[PDB]
């Protein structure tokens, strides 16, 4: 896959992702907050088409992510991120994708997600999150 | 608890 | 170095 | 004066400023690093002219500021920042402006300056610095 | 307050 | 169960825990680093006996935890931490306990675990981790 | 002088120092907070006597230092810390010592002092402070 | 990277 790394910002305003109910997460893009103003991150795109897009527009700064969860599993012999769920202090967004394989959960008791990095081929291969106070 | 990240800030130096 | 550092959790998925 | 707040970034690439030996600092503008790319901060400029321009270009990421020092004093009835000096692990930039009035010094043993905020009227009224690892 | 803060991840288990 | 909160330290020197291959994690205790010297954390004990002890002695500071994983599941109608594994940059310690239930994983790409909090009744009910650079 | 380094803690409960109204700061000691309990820092002592002790007992955690200021200057051919003042959100402690030489000031807009390091011979030669959120 | 937590340090004020 093509590795990506948005780096760190001051918060999250919107997440734009895409998924396929037969496979996994495809595209991933984030509108960050950068010192009180939106900062449009680069669209990290799948090598293929056929995904269903979704827009997660957060009521920044009163609304913020408190937990990211999902599933990883084999798709055509590749370990990929099959589903994602974003839980905020106001609402649960998801699950998006296929909730099959091995679950993972990142609850945040104190702090904030301020950035994403990972790799996307036909699907989201892996991802990591930057955390800050 | 807000969605805005914080940082240490030192100062100000100047008019107070 | 002159580059600010941040905690990073992950990766989840392949590799 | 007009308050300003650039916020916090990944590091510092360039500092542009101006001064007049009879008065004080008259311009302040920073080119930050934002996850590897230069981010041109807003130009915080004096309401007046006749200043000597200075461009401090840092050899980012190897070169970084280890001390900010300067002097404050009364100019035309206002307490302002009369002089600034920026010491890096490579060399000393300044003093820019007269070394007179009340000194201040911010040496850094560990960590980095990642942002500036302050106020500018006819001159730089005051300033603060964001610090981070 | 005068109490230092740190990033906290979790909890995992009950709740 | 009885809630505990060790708070934050400079690093981790040793983890002393207990487990029972038919139930879950019992005891949990940590020897932290505090500014270069050990700091022995409070022993958080199970209300029940019959556990198997284990000592995870780390080669502090060159050896540090890069992933904490395990399983959560039901024991006598209580949701508890049934198994734990600690992966460092030098060795893997575990799994300790029963590898049954729902998995969880906390890999760390940058940063360190500097403290633990949670609750222990008859077994380790839940836990959280303090992370720092 | 003899260098010292207390390291980093959770906050400050008390500062015990000594000074001489003709020379400079002598002894320096801190009672830190460590995760909700007092942690008695080592008393860093001058190699000479004749100082006046002061106890700065902070109403922790509601009271915390917001500015540290002082003076540095020559005493018997050595550059030392001649005076110190601690301003909290509740009151001002000091100046202690001799308010002569070069002033310095560290105001904090956001964050806390969580540790001290420095060196003491006949007098406090120099000092630095650990800062955290 | 090592197993020792880092903190911002400002100073020194005084000699050197």
């Amino acid at each position: 896959g093509k590795a990506f790394d948005d780096g760190v910002f001051t918060g999250i305003r919107e997440i734009n992702l895409s998924y396929n109910k037969e496979t996994a997460i495809g595209d991933f893009q984030v509108v960050y907050d950068l010192n009180g103003s939106p900062y449009v991150g680069e669209n990290h795109k799948s090598f293929i088409t056929g995904f269903t897009p979704v827009k997660i527009s957060l009521d920044f700064p009163s609304e913020y992510i408190m937990e990211v969860s999902g599933y990883t599993g084999k798709v055509s012999g590749y370990v990929v991120v099959r589903s994602l769920t974003f839980k905020t202090n106001k609402k649960t967004y998801g699950p998006y994708g296929v909730t099959s394989g091995t679950p993972f959960s990142l609850p945040i008791e104190n702090g904030l997600i301020v950035g994403f990095k990972g790799s996307i081929g036909y699907w989201l291969d892996y991802f990591s999150m930057y955390l800050s106070l | 608890q807000s969605g805005i990240s914080q940082t240490v800030i030192v100062g100000p130096w100047g008019a107070q």
